[PDB]
């Protein structure tokens, strides 16, 4: 998962950061390291957001040879994934707890970017949201 | 920066980038107080904050 | 990943359990439940001998249907997977540590099964060996 | 009978390895699990199959 950013570069002297994908997420940095550096805090922030709405969260374009991007943790894109399949299946949080076995205290910090992921906790979650979660690679 | 965070838009919760939501709009934007925020970044925010 | 199991009956009454990717794991029970059971801890138990000596673990059949099945946990994929990236660069664990920027203590730590996986460690480990983890979504 | 299987596995050179999942047996070489259910009885083709994983034909 690589998001793609447009860095737009403004005349006061340094660069603008955007992402094709993600509206919210927003900001610049004064140079070519540090605009990318920016780049990943603002949209790992944007992210919150849809966590919080409980709406989709739109995946990465696909990568155009020599784009500027920022490779987002597995960690995050674990979680990332897990809320579009949570949201399409329709289910309950409550509902998915039951499947899942575990109460709702630690179903929803998996919807939550702001703490560890521990990945099989987000695999279960997946089984039971009836989606597969699986590692390729490496 | 001071006039950015003030009237409308609210300013809640958040860590590293502010998290800024508007009856339904969505945006985040550095806080670091210090730098210059561009122009580009305020008509991305504005626009993505009055909207649908 | 899945490795697909063999339940033989047993005339005694019961089954054995038998891998034909693992030769190591081996084990019965009782039930078809007691089998799959004992056949998940008898292939993640098998698991550690090839972290121990160094050796390609065996990567899965592919699935025929109707085959039983473990689906091995992501924070056991994604180990058996750098294992047999890392074996197959012949570098050392020293020099994986200083590509990576952590002490060795830390790199030691994630060719064995027994702690939890954090799995951007396994990500960032993965990247110096010149390898790529994904996630994939059904 | 797991439990003197194990027994007889240690007479001949078998090393149980400690662990709290599957036992781990080495023997010249080779390797193999064996469930760690002591009381139970060792089936006969998995007696069979650890014999000859572990070169005891």
């Amino acid at each position: 998962m690589r998001y793609p950013v447009t860095l737009t570069p403004a005349p006061e002297g340094g660069y603008m950061v955007s992402f094709v994908d993600i509206p919210e997420a927003l900001t610049q940095g004064e140079t070519v390291a540090e605009a990318m550096e920016a780049a990943k805090d603002a949209l790992l922030t944007a992210f919150d957001f849809y966590f919080e709405d409980n709406e989709l969260i739109p995946l990465p374009s696909p990568l155009n040879s020599h784009d500027h991007f920022i490779e987002v943790p597995l960690s995050v894109a674990s979680k990332v994934l897990l809320l579009n399949a949570f949201l399409q299946s329709e289910i309950t949080q409550q509902e998915l707890a039951r499947r899942i076995g575990k109460p709702k205290q630690e179903i929803t910090r998996l919807f939550n970017l702001h703490h560890a992921t521990k990945i099989d906790a987000v695999q279960l979650a997946a089984k039971a949201l009836g989606k597969e979660l699986s590692l390729v690679m490496v | 920066r001071r006039w950015l965070e003030s009237q409308g838009v609210d300013v809640a919760n958040g860590s590293n980038h502010l998290k800024l939501r508007f009856h339904g709009r969505r945006s985040v934007m550095p806080r670091h107080p210090c730098d210059e925020i561009k122009e580009p970044l305020r008509k991305a925010i504005l626009k993505q904050l009055g909207l649908s």
